[PDB]
C-alpha cells in the first residue's frame, strides 16, 4: 500500500483530487441552488 | 459498616466502604477518583434534599385538597391571584422570580465557598438548631435514614414527572386507580409509557 | 458414564471423565469443551427442561381432563385468545410486563448466583431468610426449593434423582417440540392426535400430512 | 499452519495470523501500513457489528411480519414509520448524527491514542472507556463478558468476526434478492424451502435475462 | 460583499501555499516535495487556514512574512 | 497551568501546555497564539468581545424574560432599534452613532495605550489626578476604579477562579449571541419564544425542521412523506 500510495501522492493525482473536489462542489451549488447574481442573503 | 448489598453476591468496590448509604450499588465504576467521588456525594445529597422538598410540595398540596402540583404554576399563564394555603399573596410573578433568583443565588454562594469537603455534605451549627447530632451513632443512623428517604423521594419525583407525562391524573388519583383496578389500569395500560 | 447416545461412536474428550447426570456423549459439535460453557449450557438445559415440564404438564393434564369430560378447559394453542377475550381478563400488556418483571427478578438472582456460587447467603439481604438461599451445586440451589427434604439423602440416591429429573425434562422438551410441530402440521391438540393415532395408526401418520414433508403427497397421487 | 481463503495460496507478509479471522485474503495489498492496518481492523469491526445489528433487526421485523403482527418490510420501513413517528424527519437524523458523532470521535481519539479517554475527562471514569485492544474497548462495554480469560476472548473474537462477515454477506443478499423479488427475506426463504427445485435466483426473470 | 468573499478564499490559498513552502524548505532535498506532495501535512494546513488574515497580520509586523533584500537575488543592472 | 481539555486525545500545542491562562483548554488547532504577546493581544480581544457580549445577552434575556412575565412592555431586541427611533423621544441615529463612536474611541484609546506600555496611564497630572489608580495590574485586568468593591484584592487562588468563571460565562454568552442572530435569521422570533417552543414542543421545533439553517432538508422530508 505504501508503494502505491506514494504514487497516489504525486502531483497528477493531486491535479485531479482538488479538481474533482472543487468542480463537484461548484456543480452541486449551481444545481441545488439556482443561478443568482446578488449576495443579498 | 455496609448497610447492605444492592445485589446478593455483588463484586465489592474498593471505594464504597466509609460512606453513608453504602450499598455497593455503582455498577459502572462511576467516580473512581476520590475528588470526583466527594463531588458526586455532595451533588447526590443536594438532589435528594431538593427531592424531599419537591415531594413535600407535591404531597401537601394534595392531602390537603388545595390543587394539583402541575396546575399550581398555571396562574402565571391565566393571570389571576396566586394562592398559598388560602392566603392569596399579592406578589407579581416577575417580582417573585426576581427575588427567588437573587435569594438562592446568595444561598448557593454561601454554600459554594466552603472549601472543606466534609462541609459540603452536612453544615451543622446554624443549620442545626435543634441538634440531635451530638452523638455519632444517631448521627450515622440519621445519615442513613436521610439518604434512603431522599433516594425514594428522588425516584418519586421522577415518577411524578413520568406519570403526569402519561396521564393527566395526579398521584392520589393514580393511587386510587391502583387500589381499585391494579390489573386493569396500571402503567402498562397507558399505551404511551411503553410502545404497543 | 452410563449408556451411550450412539453406541460405537467416538466420544469427545471433555465428556469421558465428567461427573454429571445423563451424560451420553451427545456432543458432535463439541460446544461444551470449555468448562464454563459446560456449566452455562447445563444451567440453560436445566431451566429449559423445567419450563418445558410445566409446559407439557399444562398441555397434557388439562387435555386429559378434557378428554375425560371433567373440565371444560380448552386447548393450549387457543387458550391465549379465550383468556384475552374473557370478562376477567388482565390485559396482555399488563400480563407480559408482570411476567417479564417477575422472571427478571428471579433470573437476576439466578445469574448472580451463577457468577459466584453460594454468594446469595449474605446476611441482611432477603429479609433474613436468605441464609438458606446458598447453592449446594450449580443448577441445584436447594433450601426453600426443597422443603420436604428428598435431597438430604445418600449421594447415590441424589444422582439417580438428578438423572430422573434430566431424563423427564428432555422428554418434556422433545414433547413440547412435538406439540408445536403437530399444531403447525395438523392443527389439533395432542389428545386428538393421540386418539387418531390409536384409532387409525396407518392413516394418521406424519408422512400422510403434507405440511411436514412437502411433495410427498404428489408422489402418492402419482402412484 | 492456518486454513487460508484458498488452499495452497501464499499468505501475505503483513497478515501473520495474529488478527481475528486472519484467513490471509488480501490481493489488493490493503492494510499494509500498521496504522492503516489498525484503521482497517477498526473499520471491519464496526462495519461487521452494524451489519449484524441491522441483519438481526431485519430478521426480527420480517419474522414478526410473517407471524401476523403488523410490521413493515425491511425496505421502506422508515418511510411508513415516519408518518406515525412522533419524531419527524430532519430532527431525528440530526440528533442521531450529533450523538453518534460524540461517540465516534471519542472512539476515534481512543484509536489514535489508546487510553486517551481513560483519564477521567468524561464524567470521571478511568478504568472504563479505555481501549483494551485495537478495535476492542473495555470497562463499560464488558459488563459480564468473559474477555478476562484469554482463550475464551480469542474464541469470541473469531466468532464475532466470522458472524460479522456472514452478516455482511447476509445484507448484500438482502438488498440483492429484494431488488430481485420485491419481497421479504423470510418470504424468499419460505419460497426456497417450499419449492427448492424451481424457485431460485434463476427463475425470477430479473438478473437472468 | 463578494469582494471580501473572494479575498477570504484568495488569501486562504495564498496562506496555505506559503505555509507549505516554508515547511517544505526546512527539509532535505525540498525540490522533491513540490512534485511528491505529502497528504497529511497539506490537509492539516488546508484545515488550519481559516484564520489566514490573522496569521498574515502577525507575520507582517515581525518580519517573518517579508524578507530583507540582503538574502534576495537581485538583478545586476 | 493546564486544566481540562477541549478534545481528549488531541495533540496539545506547545504554547498551551505550561501556560498560566484563564480558561485554557488547549483549543488552538490553528496555532494563532504561538507568539507570546500576540496571545496577550488576543487575550484582550477575547476579554473585550466577551464583556460586551455579557452585557448584550443580559440586555436580551432579562428584558425578554420580563416581557414573558408581563412586568415590562420592552420589545424584542431585533426590532428595538426601530421601536426607539420611531418614538417621540428619539435621539437621531446619526447623533447616537457619533456619540457611541466618539465615547468608545476615547475609552479604547486609553485601553490601547495601556496595552502597548503597561501602567503608562498612571502618569501624574493627566486625568485630573484620579489616574493614579488607572494602572493595569495585569493585561486585560486593569483594576482600580473598575473594581471599587474590593472583590479582586483577595487570595491568588480565588483570583484565577474568578478569572476562570469570567471567561467561562464570557464564552457561553458569546456563543449565545451567535445563537440569537441565527435564531432570528431562521425562525424570526426572540430567544424567549424559541425557548418556550422547544420546551413545549421539542421535536417539531428544531433547527433541522426549519429549512433556513439546512437548505434542502425539508425537501427530503417532503419526498419521504409522499
Ligand atoms: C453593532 C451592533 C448592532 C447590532 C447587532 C444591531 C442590530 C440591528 N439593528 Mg441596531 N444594531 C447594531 C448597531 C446599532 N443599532 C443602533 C440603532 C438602530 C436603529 C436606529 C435601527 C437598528 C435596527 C437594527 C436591525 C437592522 C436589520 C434589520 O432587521 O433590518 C431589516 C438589526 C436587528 C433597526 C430595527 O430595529 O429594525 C427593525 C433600526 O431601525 N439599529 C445603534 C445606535 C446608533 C447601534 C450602535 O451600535
Ligand atoms: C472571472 C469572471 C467570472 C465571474 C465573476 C463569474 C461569476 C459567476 N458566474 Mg461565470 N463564468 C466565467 C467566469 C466568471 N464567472 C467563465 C470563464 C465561464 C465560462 C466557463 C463562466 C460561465 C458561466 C455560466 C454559464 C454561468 C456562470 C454563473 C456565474 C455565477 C456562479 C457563481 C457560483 O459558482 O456560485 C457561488 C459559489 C460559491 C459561493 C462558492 C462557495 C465556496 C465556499 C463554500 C464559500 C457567478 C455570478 C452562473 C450564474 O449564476 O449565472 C448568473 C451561470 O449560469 N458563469
Ligand atoms: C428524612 C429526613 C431527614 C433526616 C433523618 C436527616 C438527618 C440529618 N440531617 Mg438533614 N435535611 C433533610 C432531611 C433529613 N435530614 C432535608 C429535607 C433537608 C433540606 C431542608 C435537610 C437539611 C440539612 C442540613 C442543612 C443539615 C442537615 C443535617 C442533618 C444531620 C443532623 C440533623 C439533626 O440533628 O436532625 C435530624 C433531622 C431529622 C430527624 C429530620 C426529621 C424530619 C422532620 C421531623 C419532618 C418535617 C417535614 C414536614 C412533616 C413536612 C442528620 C444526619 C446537618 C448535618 O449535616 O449534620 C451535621 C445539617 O447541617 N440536614
Ligand atoms: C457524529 C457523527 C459522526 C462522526 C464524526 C463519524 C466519524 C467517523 N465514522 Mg461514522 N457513522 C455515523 C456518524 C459519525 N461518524 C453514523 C450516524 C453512522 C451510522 C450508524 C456511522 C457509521 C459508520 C461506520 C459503519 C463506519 C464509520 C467510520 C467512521 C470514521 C470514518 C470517517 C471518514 O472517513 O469519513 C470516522 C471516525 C468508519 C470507521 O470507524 O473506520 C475506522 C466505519 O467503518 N461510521
Ligand atoms: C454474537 C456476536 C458477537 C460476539 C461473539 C462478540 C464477542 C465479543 N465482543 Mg462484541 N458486539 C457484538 C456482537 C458480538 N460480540 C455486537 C452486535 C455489538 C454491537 C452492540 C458488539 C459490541 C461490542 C463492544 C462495544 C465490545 C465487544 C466486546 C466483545 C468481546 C467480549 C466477549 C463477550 O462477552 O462475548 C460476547 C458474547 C456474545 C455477544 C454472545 C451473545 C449473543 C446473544 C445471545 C444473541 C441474542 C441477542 C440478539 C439481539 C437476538 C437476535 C434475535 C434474532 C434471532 C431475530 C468478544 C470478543 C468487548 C471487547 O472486546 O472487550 C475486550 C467490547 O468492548 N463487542
Ligand atoms: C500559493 C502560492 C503562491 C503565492 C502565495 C503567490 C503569490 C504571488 N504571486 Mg505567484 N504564482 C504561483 C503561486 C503563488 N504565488 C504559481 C503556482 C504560479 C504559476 C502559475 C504563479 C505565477 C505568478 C505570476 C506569473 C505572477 C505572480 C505574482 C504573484 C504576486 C501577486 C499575488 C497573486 O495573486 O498573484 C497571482 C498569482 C497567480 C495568477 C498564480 C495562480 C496559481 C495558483 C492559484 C497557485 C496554486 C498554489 C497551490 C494551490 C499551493 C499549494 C497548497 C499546499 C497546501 C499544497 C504574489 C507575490 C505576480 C507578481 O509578481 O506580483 C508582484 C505575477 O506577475 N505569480
Ligand atoms: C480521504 C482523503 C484522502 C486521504 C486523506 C489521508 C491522507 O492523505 O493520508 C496520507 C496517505 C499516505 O501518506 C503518505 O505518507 C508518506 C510518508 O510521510 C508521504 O508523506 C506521502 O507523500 C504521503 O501520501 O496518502 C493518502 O491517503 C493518499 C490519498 C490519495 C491521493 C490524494 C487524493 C486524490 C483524489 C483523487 C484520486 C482518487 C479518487
Ligand atoms: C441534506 C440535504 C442534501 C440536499 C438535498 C436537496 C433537496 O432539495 O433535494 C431533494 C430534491 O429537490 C431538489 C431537486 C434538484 C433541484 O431541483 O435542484 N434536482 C436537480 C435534483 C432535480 C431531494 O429529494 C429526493 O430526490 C431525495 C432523493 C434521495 C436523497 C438522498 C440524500 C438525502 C440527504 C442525506
Ligand atoms: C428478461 C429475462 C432474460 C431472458 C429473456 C429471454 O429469454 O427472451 C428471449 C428473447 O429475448 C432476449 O433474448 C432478450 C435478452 C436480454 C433481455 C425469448 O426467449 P423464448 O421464450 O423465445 O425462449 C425460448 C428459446 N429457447
Ligand atoms: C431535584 C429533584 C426534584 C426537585 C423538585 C422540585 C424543584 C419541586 C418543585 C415543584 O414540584 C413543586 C413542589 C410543585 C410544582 O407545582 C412546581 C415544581 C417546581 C415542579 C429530583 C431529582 C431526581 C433525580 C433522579 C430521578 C435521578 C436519577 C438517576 C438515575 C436513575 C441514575 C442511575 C445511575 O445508575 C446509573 C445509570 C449509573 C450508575 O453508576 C449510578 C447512577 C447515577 C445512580
Ligand atoms: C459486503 C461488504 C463489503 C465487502 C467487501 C469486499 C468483498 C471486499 C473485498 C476486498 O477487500 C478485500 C476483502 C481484500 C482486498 O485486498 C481486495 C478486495 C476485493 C477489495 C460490506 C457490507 C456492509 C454492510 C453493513 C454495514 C450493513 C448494515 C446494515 C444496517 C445498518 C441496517 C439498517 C437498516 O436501515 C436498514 C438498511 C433498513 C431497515 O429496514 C432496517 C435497518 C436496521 C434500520
Amino acid at each position: 500500500m505504501k508503494d502505491f500510495t506514494t504514487y497516489l501522492s504525486t502531483a497528477p493525482v493531486v491535479g485531479l483530487g482538488w479538481a474533482i473536489f472543487t468542480s463537484g462542489l461548484l456543480i452541486e451549488i449551481n444545481r441545488f441552488f439556482p443561478d443568482p447574481l446578488v449576495f443579498s442573503f | 459498616t455496609r448497610a447492605g448489598n444492592f445485589a446478593p453476591g455483588s463484586e465489592p468496590k474498593d471505594y464504597l466502604e466509609g460512606l453513608p448509604g453504602n450499598y455497593n450499588f455503582d455498577p459502572l465504576e462511576l467516580g473512581k477518583e476520590k475528588g470526583t467521588l466527594q463531588r458526586y456525594r455532595e451533588a447526590e445529597l443536594i438532589h435528594c434534599r431538593w427531592a424531599m422538598l419537591g415531594a413535600a410540595g407535591c404531597l401537601a398540596v394534595e392531602v390537603l385538597g388545595l390543587g394539583n402540583w402541575y396546575d399550581a404554576p398555571l396562574w402565571a399563564v391565566t393571570g389571576d391571584k396566586p394562592t398559598w394555603f388560602g392566603i392569596e399573596v399579592p406578589f407579581d410573578i416577575a417580582t417573585i422570580l426576581g427575588v427567588e433568583v437573587v435569594a438562592m443565588a446568595v444561598a448557593e454562594g454561601l454554600r459554594n465557598e466552603n472549601q472543606d469537603m466534609e462541609k459540603r455534605l452536612y453544615p451543622g451549627g446554624a443549620f442545626d438548631p435543634l441538634g440531635f447530632s451530638k452523638d455519632p451513632k444517631s448521627f450515622e443512623d440519621k445519615k442513613l435514614k436521610e439518604l434512603k428517604n431522599g433516594r425514594l423521594a428522588m425516584v418519586a419525583c421522577l415518577g411524578f414527572a413520568g406519570q403526569h407525562a402519561a396521564t393527566g391524573k395526579p398521584i392520589l388519583a393514580a393511587l386510587g386507580d391502583h387500589l381499585s383496578s391494579p390489573f386493569f389500569n396500571n402503567f402498562a395500560t397507558n399505551g404511551v409509557s411503553v410502545p404497543g | 458414564m452410563q449408556g451411550n447416545w450412539l453406541p460405537g461412536s467416538q466420544t469427545p474428550a471433555h465428556l469421558k471423565d465428567l461427573k454429571m447426570a445423563g451424560n451420553f456423549g451427545f456432543d458432535p459439535l463439541n460446544l461444551g469443551a470449555e468448562p464454563q460453557a459446560l456449566r452455562w449450557y447445563q444451567q440453560a438445559e436445566l431451566v429449559h427442561s423445567r419450563t418445558a415440564m410445566m409446559g407439557v404438564a399444562g398441555i397434557l393434564i388439562p387435555g386429559i381432563f378434557t378428554k375425560l369430560g371433567a373440565l371444560n378447559v380448552p386447548q393450549w394453542y387457543e387458550a391465549g385468545k379465550v383468556y384475552i377475550e374473557g370478562e376477567g381478563a388482565i390485559p396482555f400488556g399488563t400480563l407480559l410486563m408482570t411476567t417479564l418483571f417477575s422472571y427478571a427478578f428471579v433470573e437476576g438472582k439466578r445469574w448472580q448466583d451463577f457468577r459466584k456460587p453460594g454468594s446469595q447467603a449474605e446476611p441482611g439481604t432477603f429479609f433474613g431468610l436468605e441464609s438458606q438461599f446458598k447453592g449446594t451445586e450449580n443448577g441445584y440451589p436447594g433450601g426453600i426449593f426443597d422443603p420436604l427434604g428428598y435431597s438430604k439423602t445418600s449421594p447415590e440416591k441424589l444422582d439417580e434423582l438428578k438423572l430422573k429429573e434430566i431424563k423427564n425434562g428432555r422428554l418434556a422438551m422433545v414433547a413440547f417440540l412435538g406439540f408445536a410441530g403437530q399444531y403447525g402440521a395438523t392443527g389439533k391438540g395432542p389428545i386428538d392426535n393421540l386418539a387418531d393415532h390409536l384409532a387409525d395408526p396407518w392413516h394418521n401418520t406424519f408422512a400422510e400430512n403434507g405440511i411436514s414433508v412437502p411433495g410427498l403427497s404428489a408422489v402418492e397421487q402419482a402412484a | 499452519d492456518r486454513p487460508l481463503w484458498s488452499p495452497g495460496s501464499e499468505p501475505p507478509a503483513w497478515l501473520d495470523g495474529s488478527l481475528a479471522g486472519d484467513y490471509g485474503f488480501d490481493p489488493l495489498h490493503l492494510s499494509e501500513e500498521p496504522e492503516m492496518r489498525k484503521w482497517m481492523v477498526q473499520a471491519e469491526l464496526v462495519h461487521a457489528r452494524w451489519a449484524m445489528l441491522g441483519v438481526a433487526g431485519i430478521l426480527f421485523t420480517s419474522i414478526a411480519a410473517k407471524t401476523g403482527a403488523p410490521f413493515p418490510d425491511w425496505y421502506d420501513a422508515g418511510k411508513e414509520a415516519i408518518k406515525t413517528s412522533p419524531a419527524p424527519l430532519g430532527s431525528l437524523i440530526f440528533t442521531e448524527l450529533l450523538l453518534f458523532g460524540w461517540v465516534e470521535t471519542k472512539r476515534l481519539y481512543d484509536l489514535r491514542n489508546p487510553g486517551s479517554q481513560g483519564d477521567g475527562s468524561f464524567l470521571g471514569i478511568t478504568d472504563g472507556l479505555k481501549g483494551k485492544e485495537n478495535g476492542y474497548p473495555g470497562g463499560l462495554f464488558d459488563p459480564m463478558g468473559m474477555s478476562k480469560n484469554e482463550a475464551s476472548y480469542k474464541e469470541a473474537k473469531v466468532k464475532e468476526i466470522k458472524n460479522g462477515r456472514l452478516a455482511m454477506l447476509a445484507f448484500v443478499g438482502f438488498i440483492a434478492q429484494h431488488h430481485a423479488t420485491h419481497k421479504s427475506p423470510i418470504d424468499n426463504l419460505l419460497d426456497h424451502v417450499a419449492d427448492p427445485f424451481h424457485v431460485t435466483f434463476a427463475t425470477n426473470g430479473v438478473s437472468i435475462p | 460583499i463578494p469582494t471580501f468573499g473572494f479575498l477570504y478564499v484568495a488569501g486562504y490559498i495564498g496562506h496555505v501555499g506559503r505555509q507549505y513552502i516554508i515547511l517544505s524548505k526546512e527539509d532535505a532535498k525540498p525540490t522533491d516535495k513540490e512534485i511528491i506532495l505529502d497528504v497529511p501535512l497539506a490537509l492539516k494546513l488546508a484545515f488550519q487556514g481559516w484564520a489566514w488574515p490573522l496569521a498574515s497580520i502577525q507575520e507582517l509586523r515581525n518580519g517573518s512574512l517579508l524578507e530583507k533584500d540582503e538574502n534576495i537575488t537581485v538583478s545586476p543592472r
